[PDB]
């Protein structure tokens, strides 16, 4: 049939194959993510904690391993690209989720990340990939609300207008004011996000400080109930 | 008798009419998913393929039951059906809690399920299935099966009344295993199905609210099928372990009614299995 | 790259030795190895074959039951059990190195080889020359024939060509019958019909002379040939 | 800091350029010379073609 | 001062403009309008090759038409036996998110790089048995999205950042930059003499260099959005550009002007990689919309459909003896045509 070298050959491609499958059984039990955000947004913060708490000089990308409930995770955030995105986002349409990191305590810079998130969530590759927004700087936030020098009105006029959910959570407790200020960011993102979802993807907000230390568990959720939604398709429940 | 010379017999044309092509298209949906990693796609093709051979199992009974309950194609021959027909019968239902259990396993546990290989484990289980089903009716194989009466039936592989409580507890055992240990298991799967994504922000109430007639309505059409059939099997064999030959004069079309009504279970399976699901139509 | 094995001695007949093959400086775990002999003064022999990943192994007929070929890979070490030692092997064992894939160039690497001594329808391959006389500056034409046709549908013929010094292990010259090996000179090439076949030294230098084995890997087991002695 | 691109739009003015036609007379005399070493335009026959 | 600048420009380039205008007489249409159609060409998959865990983003063929390199998400490069379907070498990656991978004309390196700035460098032929990364060639500041091998010692990189790159390898050190795109460069092409390359970018422009100079020789600007791929015409005279404006362009190196443009109405999917025959009859075209489209290069009529990938097909190459089109796409897959 066919000669000794290539019975040879065949059983090197076979073995191939072998670590190939080996490889296949990590690759598919980790979970991939994209960390997005501007200069302010603390998401270096974010991955250094992550990094320290869980266990090259024009390079292009950064990653991170940690692990939530022996369930790894690998988080990618892009370090010498370019202003220019719409070309390499392709590369993560098969991620689990997008971590958009936003400055919430900016007030003269939110328009631009409402805008980068609007790029992101209305992406033609993004699609079917959902995103975990973490509101970040809520310290900075109540500080600045509670000094009253600076004022969100006339950043944002419809702000006068608003008045705070009756599905509102202030936990700690707080003064209406800083709650007011921070479910209004909020629901600014979430408009966005649920104007032309469609229903194929979704929004995770979280109101975030860059110490907290509950920012691995809250990724390790989302991603439980993003691929508890993706499972229900594939196992055609829904 | 004098009903199985028309209703089990329109059952069974209906079925062969019907669930064949049916079983075909839904065998080949489930060997398309095959191709893509999945597992569920075992399990259903397993399904699909068992429910084909009993519906083309089914027409020797067809006239068995249309020509006033004679059996002429041979001792030999009945053993063969009957064994066929008995145990598809019972391997749908196994394979249906199967396909529940993954469900269950996929929704409740997304992060830690399937994984590693997931064909090369599902494909053991359902190897598992098919030799212990096969086991189980073996018994049966080994058998004096064909019966001859004096009131001019002559069956086979079945008895009136039943001997000596040993095919009693055989029934008895085929009933308590055969279902409501895959019945029970999928029922209790779908349940947790349901109150795992309880807590879920991304499903919204439509797209819950068919994932609950899905969980709970699944289940029902699989003991509305299988149901009545182990009822009266479990009747029977009680009585006998506890009548005379009233009482099975009297259930008598009652029980090969519901033979024709747990057969039906072959129309619903490539139905609620293939068209109900977006992913196989 | 380096192999040195060891375990050779003087043995009584019908006793046990185990020779070890220890290997440094290659990945070891994706070549395949093989155990080649050569009496005290006659041509090599091939005597067993051991894959990559274990998964396959082959004999001589005239060593099929008594020897056994093993790896050790995290060890990095190549084994010889042998039992009932006759006294047709003594011989000087070779641990060979091979890799097959499109374009590699199996036996490329030959270690030192150990000395064994005991007390008192396959191809056939055929180097009738059995002696050269040369002289440094002359172009000589070694030659070799088969008996059955080594051209396999593949389009490969699978002959190789060894040269042995005097002193050290045979080095691969030639590859299925035209490839020159990494190191070889330029001064070597090979030609041949699929039955008949032979080596060309071009400009022959003082470090060309020794014997020239040949060697078909069309199928196990695999025959060499006398060789011809170049002087 | 223009003054680059100006000199660089210059150095690509100055360059002889052919009339179309004699490229696409050109493009086209390669393609039917090159007509028959083409396997995929032309099909070899399925016993020379190592994909059989 | 800037407005006399601007001014100066203007004028050049409405000069140029009309210098391409002067040489058009005739469009390749009417003169290819008395040739012989190409007719319907079926092409039927012959190989599989499966393997890949995560989609795949480029594959190259070796010279020898037999051998075949892949780079995939997954992090591994593929080393193919086209006729036999054998894995030759499976090559781990740093990154995973390699998006261009090169196979050297010699055979015994290969190349590849992505989102991580590094055009690595890997030794197919060692002394030890595995491969080894050769070199890492860094100092691009953006991702590297095609890499090409000109010899054993040189190597030419289009990057993110808006530049190309010629390398050496012994000697890390960029030879040559070439300047002067304003926008992300997503392909390139070396010519059949390795003496020039063209280079097609996310401003809609390509740019024909020259390797030894340094210089941009000639800008082409035709298309309406961003070039995703380009290939030389086997000539050398002339290249054919994908854009995601769903056309294909044909320009000309000598009348420095575009030839002929591939585009239907059905298909509004942008074009992924492009690629030629061996007598450039045929202008292969990958798309978004999971297919093939084989273009007769001189009519602009659509003769065949590549159709077997159950995503978008992102590579696409001809082998250099003509008997074969493989064909990689997102479904993890390549496809070996005849």
């Amino acid at each position: 049939t066919l000669s000794a070298e290539d019975k040879a050959a065949v059983e090197r491609s076979k073995m191939i194959e072998k670590q190939l499958q080996k490889d296949k059984q990590v690759y598919r039990a980790t979970h991939r993510l994209l960390l997005l955000g501007a200069d302010n947004s603390g998401k270096s913060t974010i991955v250094k904690q992550m990094r320290i708490y869980h266990v090259v000089k024009t390079s292009g990308i950064f990653e991170t391993k940690f692990q939530v409930d022996k369930v790894n995770f690998h988080m990618f955030d892009v370090g010498a690209q370019r202003d220019e995105r719409r070309k390499w986002i392709q590369c993560f349409n098969d991620v689990t989720a997008i971590i958009f990191v936003v400055d919430s305590s900016d007030y003269a810079r939110l328009q631009e990340a409402l805008n980068d998130f609007k790029s992101i969530w209305n992406n033609r590759w993004l699609r079917t990939i959902s995103v975990i927004l973490f509101l970040n700087k809520q310290d900075l936030l109540a500080e600045k609300v509670l000094a009253g020098k600076s004022k969100i009105e006339d950043y944002f006029p419809e702000f006068a207008r608003y008045t705070t959910p009756e599905d509102a959570t202030p936990e700690p407790g707080e003064d209406p004011r800083v709650t007011r200020a921070k479910y209004f960011i909020r629901d600014e993102f979430l408009r966005i996000s649920t104007a032309s979802g469609d229903g194929r993807h979704y929004c995770y907000p979280h109101f975030t400080c860059s110490v907290d230390t509950e920012n691995a568990r809250r990724i390790f959720n989302d991603c439980r109930d993003i691929i508890q939604r993706m499972h229900l398709r594939q196992y055609e429940l829904l | 008798s004098g009903l199985d010379s028309v209703l089990p017999p329109s059952l069974y044309a209906l079925v062969f009419t019907l669930g064949l092509p049916a079983n075909l298209l839904a065998l080949w949906a489930a060997w398309l998913q095959v191709r893509k990693g999945r597992e569920l796609g075992v399990y259903l093709l397993n399904l699909s393929l068992s429910d084909l051979l009993l519906i083309c199992a089914l027409p020797p009974w067809t006239d068995y039951y249309l020509r006033r309950d004679v059996w002429g194609y041979g001792p030999g021959a009945c053993r063969l059906f009957g064994f066929v027909f008995y145990t598809n019968l019972y391997v749908g239902a196994a394979f249906l809690s199967c396909v529940s259990a993954d469900r269950y396993l996929a929704v409740a546990h997304p992060l830690r399920f399937p994984g590693a290989r997931p064909i090369r484990s599902a494909a053991a289980v359902s190897a598992l299935i098919w030799m212990l089903e096969l086991a189980a009716n073996a018994p049966p194989l080994l058998a004096e099966a064909i019966h001859r009466d004096r009131y001019n039936h002559t069956f086979c592989y079945e008895s009136y009344p039943l001997s000596g409580r040993g095919a009693a507890l055989a029934n008895v055992g085929r009933v308590l295993a055969g279902f409501l240990l895959p019945w029970g298991v999928m029922m209790l799967c779908y349940a947790g199905l349901l109150r795992a994504l309880r807590g879920s922000a991304s499903c919204e109430q439509r797209e819950r609210r068919r994932v609950r007639r899905l969980a709970l309505g699944l289940p029902c059409v699989a003991l509305l099928c299988y149901g009545p059939y182990h009822a009266l099997l479990l009747l029977r064999s009680l009585v006998f372990l506890v009548g005379g030959c009233a009482l099975e004069e009297r259930l008598f079309p009652a029980y090969h009614a519901s033979l024709a009504l747990a057969t039906l279970n072959c129309l619903a399976d490539p139905a609620l299995y293939c068209l109900a699901c977006p992913g196989a139509r | 790259v380096q192999l040195v094995e060891s375990g050779g001695g003087l043995v009584q007949p019908g006793g046990s030795r185990k020779l070890s093959c220890s290997a440094s400086g290659f990945a070891f775990s994706s070549f395949g190895m093989h155990w080649v002999r050569q009496a005290p003064e006659k041509g090599l022999e091939w005597v067993a074959y051991i894959s990559s990943g274990s998964g396959t192994i082959y004999y001589a007929d005239t060593v099929k039951g008594r020897f056994t070929i093993s790896r050790d890979d995290p060890k990095n070490t190549l084994f010889l059990q042998m039992t009932s030692l006759r006294s047709e092997d003594t011989a000087m064992y070779y641990c060979v190195r091979s890799i097959y894939y499109y374009g590699s160039s199996p036996f490329d690497f030959w270690g030192q080889g150990t000395t064994l001594t005991v007390s008192s329808s396959d191809i056939v391959m055929t180097q009738a020359t059995s002696s050269v006389p040369v002289t440094p500056g002359e172009s000589v034409s070694i030659s070799c024939r088969s008996s059955k046709s080594l051209l396999h549908s593949n389009g490969n013929t699978y002959l190789y060509w060894f040269l042995q010094r005097p002193g050290q292990s045979p080095q691969l010259l030639i590859y299925r019958m035209s490839n020159l090996a990494s190191g070889v000179p330029d001064r070597f090439s090979g030609s041949g019909s699929g039955t008949a076949f032979t080596l060309t030294i071009s400009r022959l230098e003082a470090e060309d002379v020794g014997v020239y084995y040949c060697m078909q890997h069309l199928e196990y087991p695999l025959t060499f040939g006398a060789g011809t002695k170049l002087e | 800091q223009a003054r680059k691109l100006v000199e660089q739009l210059k150095m690509e003015a100055n360059i002889d350029r052919i009339k179309v036609s004699k490229a696409a007379a050109d493009l086209m005399a390669y393609c039917e010379a090159h007509a028959k070493e083409d396997p995929l335009l032309t099909p070899v026959p399925a016993s020379e073609n190592p994909f059989r | 001062e800037l407005d006399q600048l601007r001014q100066e420009a203007e004028q050049l380039k409405n000069q140029i403009r009309d210098a391409r205008k002067a040489c058009a007489d005739a469009t390749l249409s009417q003169i290819t309008n008395n040739i012989d159609p190409v007719g319907r060409i079926q092409m039927r998959t012959r190989r599989t090759l499966r393997g890949h865990l995560a989609k795949i983003y480029a594959m190259h063929w070796g010279t020898d038409s037999r051998l075949l390199v892949s780079a995939s998400q997954d992090g591994k490069l593929i080393i193919w036996d086209s006729y036999t379907t054998n894995k030759v070498h499976a090559i781990p990656l740093r990154s995973s998110w390699v998006m261009t991978c090169a196979y050297a004309p010699s055979g015994n390196y290969v190349a590849c790089g992505g989102l991580d700035n590094i055009c690595s460098i890997y030794n197919l032929k060692t002394r030890e048995g595995n491969v080894r990364v050769s070199r890492e060639l860094a100092g691009h500041t953006g991702y590297l999205s095609c890499c090409r091998f000109l010899d054993d010692n040189q190597i030419v990189t289009s990057s993110g950042d808006t530049t190309c790159a010629l390398w050496d390898i012994e000697t890390g050190q960029q030879t040559t930059t070439f300047t002067g795109h304003t926008g992300d460069v997503m392909s390139l092409s070396l010519a059949p003499d390795t003496r020039l390359f063209v280079s097609g970018a996310c401003d809609a422009s390509a740019k024909l260099w020259d390797v030894r100079e340094g210089m941009c020789r000639q800008t082409f600007t035709g298309h309406e959005s961003d070039i995703n791929a380009i290939c030389f015409f086997p000539n050398g005279n002339a290249f054919a550009t994908g854009s995601d404006d769903a056309t294909c362009r044909l320009f000309d190196l000598r009348a420095d002007q575009e030839l002929m443009t591939y585009s239907h109405d059905n298909i509004i999917c942008g074009i992924t990689s492009v690629s030629f025959s061996k007598s450039g009859r045929l202008l292969l075209a990958g798309y978004d919309d999971f297919n093939c489209n084989v273009w007769d290069a001189l009519k602009a009529d659509r003769a065949g459909v590549l159709a077997g990938h159950d995503n978008r097909v992102s590579c696409l190459g001809v082998t250099d003896d003509g008997m074969a089109v493989a064909t990689g796409s997102w479904d993890s897959f390549l496809k070996i045509w005849n």
